[PDB]
RNA sequence: AGAGUUAAAUUAUAACUAAGCUGUAAAAAGCCCUAGUUAAAAUAAAAUAACCCACGAAAGUGACUCUAAUAAUCCUGACACACGAUAGCUAGGACCCAAACUGGGAUUAGAUACCCCACUAUGCCUAGCCCUAAACCCAAAUAGUUACAUAACAAAACUA
């Protein structure tokens, strides 16, 4: 049997580390009028304008690369005991699998 | 060292035999410290004009 | 088209003129906008009075007087007795915060005088006389 | 150097000048105070019209006499040069290289402060 | 047992702490030039922190140097010097819109 | 009352060698005369400390 | 008064347009603190009150400051629902 | 930035003396401001002016 | 705590111009030895920096320079000792400005108040007193803990 903490040393996500500036491959599987929700694939899905070039190119299943800056926004203010969590992760959109 | 350093600065100070040439060339030398500073954080000296 | 908002000043080589005459020939109206009048006066750059003009010297009264409209007549008549005396180009100087403080300087405009550069010279003591005690105990 | 004297002389010609900084070097030896250098900054334009001595001056020469003189006798050198009409605004000040440059560290990031006030539903 | 188990170590992302303009720097009060970067180009006015950008020290140590230059006569108070008008921009405040 | 002389060569550099070698200018900086009231007190105080205590 | 004149809040006016640098100065004045003060300075008020107002004043910025910080924070979530009838 | 708030308060694990006596908790609301609508003012004063100049004169 | 200095404003003081200046929601009174610009000593206070939170036991302190200097190898502790914001007292000096009181002018039935004008003690320096404040951060000092646990509000509940 394999343990866990010997699973999560391998783990895609420790050997990232920082989520500053990393090139991910995400995949789309909302698609809105405007806005892509791209599941980059760590923990949240985040939400991306639609570039003008290639735009039709952009479906639902698509994968696409993405430079994360952040795996989830969360944030403190007056008087909160916790953060209050976006639910979402913030990146950016370069291009769509260039192969 | 410090002692020694202070020997060395000991030789230009200004005495009564050196006062009128100090005071001549001091009139003859000007000196400016002005040197402004970047966003960057670089310091650039106005003396190349 | 490199235009500089600052003031031209005399220790720099710039070749600006206005009518033939330099920054520091042009003449100087001084704009006292206080609370409940407005007076002007120009005067040349050697700081001779050429013309003066204050709501009160208009016919108006004790209220009347601090109105806007005041300070926008008093602009055109002392804009009239500058330019009766050859001045087309002047130099704003405004002092105090008051109700009469851009209409004048539009008056002087509508009277017919072109204005070049406004300056705001409000007296702010650095903490020097202590002001009166505040309204409304 | 320990004590460092801004002196302002009056803009006048290169030989009444070099006296008058003759007799002041030779009023701060008096004293018991060795010079250690001094610096001519040029003859500028001062910020604003002085007035010092019944006269009006809008122009100055500056100076930067640095030395090593008694505590005690800073204020008689400032007395020496207050009665000096030659000398516009004469000042005395700690040299700025007996300070020790600090490490400046940079911004510290602060968190925001919590705990401020109680867990009672509003 | 676990030899993959995360050992107590220092973090070694950590990313080193941002400077101000005048970290490791001397501030001095005869750099007229320096010290007027720093005020009002139509009043003269020190800026704020929030417009400087500076770390606690340098501030107070620029504040000082102008308070002290402004009367020992080297740099104007109610304007700032307009052969220092060409310097760089370092201040975050815009005039003009 | 004691009477430190204005040429005591303050304990920064009094136990240094080669001290009484160097000019006059140079140990006239390094004496009390140019020095501040801190160094007479350091002064005084070691001076006070060797004569009355036993183990300094 | 000793210092140079028409060198400290001047502006030059551009191509005869005397309202829009009134506003310049105007905003220059603002932007620089001199009209509150000018307004503070017609009555005096008393080292209370004045503590009191910096007191005030610094409490409504960190509320305004905070409130903007959140606000921009929150911008995202203004889109559209995706899940609209779930 | 947002001004720092630590000292600031008069608490009891704060050995100062506070620097802000907050009129209202520093609690951040759920609900903003409404917009305030702006005071209306006399237009037309500069050409009633004119206007009337000519009445004066005439 | 001492010694020295003044950038802005204001004023005693002169010159040119002009007739009002100041005054408020509106007026009246007052000054027309008035108002604006140009130069200007002395006194008082110390714009922005300060969205900083430091120093001092507290009161209190942020225009600049210099000297001296901020106890305790650090528990609590008086009726003992030393300080103690503003206001007031005594003697000497200064007095730009502000202002108790006062005298006028407004409003009111009345206004010995709020509003405007002028001015005094006083606020300013030295020495000597007086020893009071919502002197409050209404939370005593010394070393701690986040265990049990919300009368209510407020700055959470507590130990030796
Ligand atoms: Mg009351
Ligand atoms: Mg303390
Ligand atoms: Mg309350
Ligand atoms: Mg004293
Ligand atoms: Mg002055
Ligand atoms: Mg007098
Ligand atoms: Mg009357
Ligand atoms: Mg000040
Ligand atoms: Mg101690
Ligand atoms: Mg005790
Ligand atoms: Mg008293
Ligand atoms: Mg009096
Ligand atoms: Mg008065
Ligand atoms: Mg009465
Ligand atoms: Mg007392
Ligand atoms: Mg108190
Ligand atoms: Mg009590
Ligand atoms: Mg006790
Ligand atoms: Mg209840
Ligand atoms: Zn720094």
């Amino acid at each position: 049997v394999e343990s866990f903490a010997s699973m999560l040393r391998h783990s895609p996500l420790t050997q990232m580390g920082p989520a500053k500036n990393k090139l991910v491959i995400g995949q789309i599987f909302h698609i809105v009028e405007d806005d892509l929700y791209i599941d980059f694939g760590g923990k949240f899905h985040c939400v991306c304008k639609r570039p003008e070039v290639d735009g039709e190119k952009y479906q639902k299943g698509t994968r696409v690369r993405l430079r994360l800056l952040d795996l989830e926004l969360t944030s403190r203010f007056l008087g909160a005991t916790t953060d209050t969590t976006i639910l979402e992760a913030d990146a950016v959109l370069l291009g769509l699998q260039e192969s | 060292q410090e002692v020694l350093q202070l020997q060395e600065e000991a030789k230009t100070f200004i005495t009564r035999e050196n006062l009128e040439a100090r005071v001549e060339e001091a009139l003859d030398s000007p000196k400016s410290y002005n040197w402004a500073i970047t966003r960057e954080g670089l310091v650039v000296r106005p003396q190349q004009k | 088209s490199s235009f500089s908002i600052y003031p031209p000043i005399p220790g720099q080589e710039n070749s600006l003129r206005w009518a033939g005459k330099k920054f520091e020939e042009i003449p100087i109206a001084h704009i006292k906008a206080s609370y409940n009048n407005t007076q002007i006066q120009v005067v040349s750059a050697a700081h001779q009075p050429l013309a003066h003009a204050s709501c009160g010297t208009e016919g108006f009264r004790n209220a009347k007087k601090g109105t806007g409209i005041a300070a926008q007549t008093a602009g055109i008549a002392a804009a009239a007795k500058a330019t009766g005396k050859g001045v087309t180009h002047v130099r704003v100087v405004v002092k105090g915060l008051g109700p009469g403080r851009l209409s004048a300087i539009k008056g002087l405009t509508m009277g017919g005088l072109e204005v070049i550069s406004i300056t705001d010279n409000t007296p702010i003591p650095h903490n020097g006389c202590r002001p009166r005690k505040a309204r409304r105990l | 150097p320990r004590y460092e004297l801004a002196l302002i002389l009056k803009a006048m010609q290169r030989p009444e000048t070099a006296a008058a900084l003759k007799r002041t070097l030779e009023a701060l030896m008096d004293r018991g105070a060795v010079v250690r250098n001094l610096e001519n900054l040029g003859e500028r334009m001062l910020p604003y019209k002085i007035s010092a001595h019944n006269q009006r001056h809008s122009r100055g020469g500056y100076f930067l006499v640095d030395f090593y003189a008694p505590a005690t006798t800073v204020e008689s050198m400032m007395e020496h040069l207050s009665r000096d009409i030659d000398v516009i605004r004469p000042n005395i000040v700690k040299h700025p290289l007996t300070q020790e440059v600090k490490e400046c560290e940079g911004i510290v990031p602060v968190p925001l402060e919590e705990k401020l006030y109680s867990t009672k539903k509003r | 047992s676990n030899e993959d188990l995360p050992v107590p170590m220092e973090n070694p992302y950590k990313e080193p702490l941002k400077k101000c303009i005048l970290c490791e720097k001397h501030v001095d009060y005869k750099n007229v030039q320096l010290l007027s970067q720093f005020i009002s180009p139509f009043t003269g006015c020190i800026y704020g922190r929030h417009i400087t950008g500076l770390c606690g020290k340098k501030q107070k140590e620029i504040t000082k140097a102008i308070k002290r230059a402004q009367i020992l006569g080297f740099m104007p108070v109610t304007y700032k010097d307009p052969a220092y008008l060409k310097d760089p921009k370092v201040c975050n405040i815009k005039y003009r819109e | 009352q004691d009477d430190p002389p204005p040429s005591m060569l303050l304990l920064d550099y009094q136990n240094v060698p080669g001290i009484h070698k160097v000019d006059d200018v140079v140990k006239r900086l390094l004496s009390l005369e140019m020095a501040n009231q801190k160094e007479k007190l350091k002064i005084k105080k070691m001076q006070l400390m060797n004569k009355v205590l036993e183990n300094p | 008064a000793n210092h140079l004149k028409f060198i400290a809040r001047t502006v030059m006016v551009q191509e005869g347009n005397v309202e829009g640098a009134y506003r310049t100065l105007n905003r220059i004045l603002t932007m620089d603190g001199l009209i509150e003060d000018i307004k503070r300075r017609r009555y005096y008020e008393k080292p209370c009150r004045r503590r009191q107002r910096e007191s005030y004043e610094t409490c409504r910025r960190i509320y305004n400051m905070e409130m903007a910080r959140k606000i921009n924070f929150l911008m995202r979530k203004n889109r559209a629902d995706p899940w609209q009838g779930c | 930035a947002t001004p720092s708030l630590r000292g600031r308060l008069a608490r009891l694990g704060n050995p100062r003396r506070p620097i802000l006596k907050p009129n209202k908790p520093l609690i951040l609301a759920n609900h903003v401001g409404e917009r305030r609508r702006e005071k209306g003012e006399a237009t037309c004063i500069t050409e009633m002016s004119v206007m009337m100049a000519c009445w004066k004169q005439n």
